[PDB]
C-alpha cells in the first residue's frame, strides 16, 4: 500500500501505525487463452493472501 | 583595512514598493482578478514534490563515512647450542682431550611489521536546492547555494547532486545520503581562511622533503 | 597560496529560472496538460 | 576534497524496501575513498624514505 | 609523491544518463511494453 | 588498496536462505586478502633479513 | 600462505544430517602447511640442526 501510495505521489513516513482493515494482499490469478489479442479481456480469479476475513465486495486494483 | 571598498553579497535594493494593482472594470461584481501567473495543474492530495525547473527542495545532508585498515606481521626465530666437556676421559682424550668439540654458539632474527590507515568525514547541515534539469526517468538534478557572511569572511556552502522524485518525503525533504552524483563543498574566504593553508615552503617541504 | 584561482567542484549556476508553462488551449477545460515526459 | 566511489553489480533481489542494498551482497565491489590537498599529501611517505622501505636491508 | 598521476580503481564515468524509453504505438492502451530481455 | 578474492565450487544445495553460504562449505577454497602501497611494504621482511634468515647458521 | 588439505576413505554411512562427518571416521592424512618467511622462521637451520642430529649430548 504505502508503494502504491508513493507511486501515485503520496510519501508516508516509514514510522507510522498503518493499521488498515479495509484492503487484503490477494493473488491473483488467470488463465492467457490461445491466440489471446492485445485487446481481449479473460476473467481472473482473487484469492486472499493474508489473513483477510473475507473479499465480499472488494476491488481489485 | 576596513575602509577598502566592498560589495555587500546581498547586492541590488533591500526594498520593493507595492504596486497598486488594476483599476477595477465596472462590470457590477466586486470581486476583481489579479492577473493569474501560472496555469498549469496542481494535485491536491499529492507529496507536492519538485517537479520543474524552478521548484526546490531541501536537502538534509546527514553524512558519515567512516573508513579504517589495520595490518600487522611479525617473526621471530632464536637458537642457541652448546656442548662442553670440562672433563675428559683418559680414552678419550684423542677426540675432545682440548676445547676441540667444544662448541657454543647463538642466533636470533626478529621481525616486526605494522600498518594502517583511517578516513571518517561528517556533515550535519541543511540547504534547499533547487532543480536545475528534469532527466528522462523523471530524476531531477538539484544544484544549490548558500553563502553568510558572519563577519569578517564568507562561507559558501554549495550542492549538487541527482534525486529520485520519489525518496522525497513530506516536507520536500530528503536525505543526503539519498541523493546520487552528491557534490558537497563547504569553503571559506578572509583571513580565516588563509590562516588554514600551510605555506607555500612549507607545502614544499611536505611534497619534496625526504622524510 | 589561498589566492589562486580555483574552481569550485559543483561548477556552473547554481539558480534555474522557473519555465512559465504553456499558454492554455481554449478547448473549454481548466485542466491543461504539461507535455507529458 | 575526499571522493568516495563505488562500483559494482547488483542482483536486482537484493534491494530491500527504500532501494538500500548492503555492499556486501555487491559482487565486483569496488570501493575508494580518496583525499586531496596538503592533509593527504601529508600521508603519503615521502620519496627517500620510501626508497629505504623498498630496499634498505633490515 | 602525492602528484604522480595515478587511476583511481573504480575506473570509468561515475554516471548513466536514462534512456528516454520507447515511442509508444498507437495500438488504443495505455500499457506499453518496454523491449523484455 | 586491498584485495579480497575468493574461489571454490559450491554444490547448489548448501545455500540457505537469503543466497548465502559459510566458506567452510566451499570445496576448492581459496582465499586472498592481500594489500599495496607503503602500508603493505612495510610489512615485507627486506632482502637481506630474509636471506639471513634462510640462511644464517642458528 | 597457508595449505589444508585432508586425504581419507569415508564410510557413506557415518555421514551425519548436513553432509558432515568427523576426521576421527574416516580412515586413512591431514596437512597444514604454510609458506613465506613467517614459515621461514620456524625452521631449525642448516647448522643448529646438523649439530642437533649429530652433536653429542
Amino acid at each position: 500500500l504505502n508503494n502504491m501510495l508513493s507511486q501515485l505521489g503520496i510519501t508516508v513516513p516509514t514510522g507510522t501505525n498503518m493499521q488498515l482493515k479495509n484492503v487484503a494482499a490477494v493473488m491473483v490469478t488467470a488463465s492467457y487463452p490461445p491466440f489471446a489479442r492485445q485487446g481481449q479481456t479473460i476473467d481472473v480469479v482473487v484469492s486472499s493472501m493474508g489473513n483477510a476475513k473475507s473479499l465480499r465486495g472488494g476491488t481489485l486494483l | 583595512c576596513a575602509w577598502i571598498p566592498a560589495k555587500p553579497l546581498v547586492q541590488g535594493a533591500t526594498t520593493a514598493q507595492p504596486i497598486p494593482g488594476p483599476v477595477p472594470v465596472a462590470n457590477g461584481s466586486i470581486f476583481q482578478s489579479a492577473q493569474p501567473i501560472n496555469y498549469g495543474y496542481q494535485p491536491l492530495f499529492e507529496d507536492r514534490r519538485p517537479r520543474n525547473i524552478g521548484d526546490t527542495l531541501t536537502i538534509v545532508l546527514q553524512e558519515n563515512v567512516s573508513a579504517s585498515k589495520s595490518s600487522s606481521a611479525n617473526a621471530s626465530r632464536d637458537g642457541k647450542t652448546s656442548f662442553g666437556f670440562d672433563t675428559v676421559p683418559r680414552y678419550l682424550q684423542g677426540l675432545f682431550g682440548n676445547s676441540r668439540a667444544d662448541m657454543e654458539a647463538s642466533g636470533g632474527n626478529s621481525f616486526n611489521g605494522k600498518g594502517g590507515a583511517n578516513a571518517s568525514n561528517t556533515f550535519s547541515g541543511t540547504l534547499t536546492v533547487t532543480v536545475d534539469q528534469v532527466l528522462a526517468n523523471g530524476n531531477l538534478h538539484v544544484v544549490g547555494e548558500k553563502q553568510i557572511a558572519i563577519n569578517q569572511g564568507t562561507e559558501f556552502i554549495r550542492f549538487s547532486g541527482v534525486v529520485n522524485p520519489r525518496t522525497i518525503s513530506g516536507s520536500n525533504s530528503v536525505p543526503s545520503t539519498q541523493v546520487a552524483d552528491a557534490r558537497i563543498e563547504y569553503v571559506g574566504n578572509g583571513y580565516i581562511n588563509e590562516a588554514q593553508n600551510m605555506g607555500w615552503l612549507q607545502r614544499f617541504f611536505l611534497n619534496l622533503s625526504p622524510m
